[PDB]
C-alpha cells in the first residue's frame, strides 16, 4: 500500500 | 553518468566527519542537518527493476521494495512454498562489515513462515522490534507455543523493562532446538521519533550486552512496518555509537549513505536526521571517564  | 550513476556515486562518497566534541558542542544547526539530509538519495528500486514473479503479495507497502543486490534469499526449508522472496536486506554495519544487520519490514500473516525461516537459516540469535503500541501487524510469536510452517517457537522467558521487552524464544526445526532473543520496543510512531534518546540508547546497551548463541554469528534482524525508517535510525544509532566509542567521531552522513546502498528509504525523515545527532551527543556524554 502507501508509506509514501 | 545515468542518473543511477550518480545515486551510486554520492552514496559512496558523501561524508560529513565531526569529532565527539564537534557534535556534542557545536553541531550543524537543524537547517543544515536538514539540507544536508535532503540532498541524499534515495536509492528505491522500482517494481519494474524487481524480476521475482509473485513477490508482491510478500510485500507491505508496494513503493518499498528490497535491493536486489543485497535482498535476503530463502532456501527451501518450506515445502509449501516454492520461491526464495522476502523484503529483506543484508546491512553493513561498522567499517564495512558484512551482514551485520537484516533490515526487513514486519511479518505479515502470509510471511511468518518466511520470517521464521529467515531467522532460522541466518542463524540469527536477536530480533529488534521497533514499533508505537497500535496491534495491526500481526504477532509473529507466540503467547506461548505456536507452530508456523515447520517452525517451532516456545516463549522461554519474558521481562518488561520500561523501554522494551524482552523475550527469550526457543525456535525449533526437526531435532534441533536454538535460542532467540527478542525485544520489542515500543514508543516510536512511524513517521517520527521518539520523545527522548535516553530508552534508545538503552535499547543500543540491552543489544550490546546481548550474547552470541548461534554455531556462526548471524546477523541482528531489525524491523519496524516498512523497515526502512525506524529501522534505519536504529541501525544508524548502533554504528554511530560504535564510531563514537572506537574513534572519537563520527560521520553520520556516511552512516546513512552506506544504509542507502543497502536497502532503499532507510532513515526516511530530517526530523529523524536531525533526532539521530541528538541521540549520538547524548551517547557522547555518556561515554565512561
Amino acid at each position: 500500500t502507501e508509506y509514501v | 553518468n545515468t542518473p543511477r550513476e550518480v545515486t551510486l556515486h554520492f552514496l559512496r562518497t558523501a561524508g560529513h566527519p565531526l569529532t565527539r566534541w564537534a557534535l556534542q558542542r557545536q553541531p550543524p544547526s537543524p537547517k543544515q542537518l536538514e539540507e544536508e539530509f535532503l540532498k541524499i538519495p534515495s536509492n528505491f528500486v522500482s517494481p519494474e527493476d524487481l524480476d521475482i514473479p509473485g513477490h508482491a503479495s510478500k510485500d507491505r507497502y508496494k513503493d518499498i521494495l528490497p535491493n536486489p543486490q543485497s535482498r535476503v534469499c530463502l532456501g527451501r526449508a518450506q515445502s509449501q512454498e516454492d520461491g526464495d522472496y522476502i523484503n529483506a536486506n543484508y546491512i553493513r554495519g561498522y567499517d564495512g562489515k558484512e551482514k551485520v544487520y537484516i533490515a526487513t519490514q514486519g511479518p505479515m500473516p502470509n510471511t511468518v513462515s518466511d520470517f521464521w525461516e529467515m531467522v532460522w537459516q541466518e542463524e540469527v540469535s536477536l530480533i529488534v522490534m521497533l514499533t508505537q503500541l497500535r496491534e495491526k501487524c500481526v504477532h509473529y510469536w507466540p503467547t506461548e507455543e505456536e507452530t508456523y510452517g515447520p517452525f517451532q517457537i516456545r516463549i522461554q522467558d519474558m521481562k518488561e523493562c520500561p523501554e522494551y521487552t524482552v523475550r527469550q524464544l526457543t525456535i525449533q526445526y526437526q531435532e534441533e532446538r536454538r535460542s532467540v532473543k527478542h525485544i520489542l520496543f515500543s514508543a516510536w510512531p512511524d513517521h517520527q521519533t521518539p520523545e527522548s534518546a535516553g530508552p534508545l540508547l538503552r535499547l543500543v546497551a540491552e543489544v550490546e550486552e546481548s550474547p552470541e548463541t548461534a554455531a556462526h554469528p548471524g546477523p541482528i534482524v531489525v524491523h519496524s512496518s516498512a523497515g526502512i525508517g525506524r529501522t534505519g535510525c536504529f541501525i544508524a544509532t548502533r554504528i554511530g555509537c560504535q564510531q563514537l566509542k572506537a574513534r572519537g567521531e563520527v560521520d553520520i552522513l556516511g552512516i546513512v549513505c552506506q544504509l542507502r546502498l543497502d536497502r532503499g528509504g532507510m532513515i526516511q525523515t530530517a526530523e529523524q536526521y536531525q533526532f539521530l545527532h541528538h541521540t549520538l551527543a547524548l551517547y557522547a556524554g555518556q561515554l565512561p571517564e
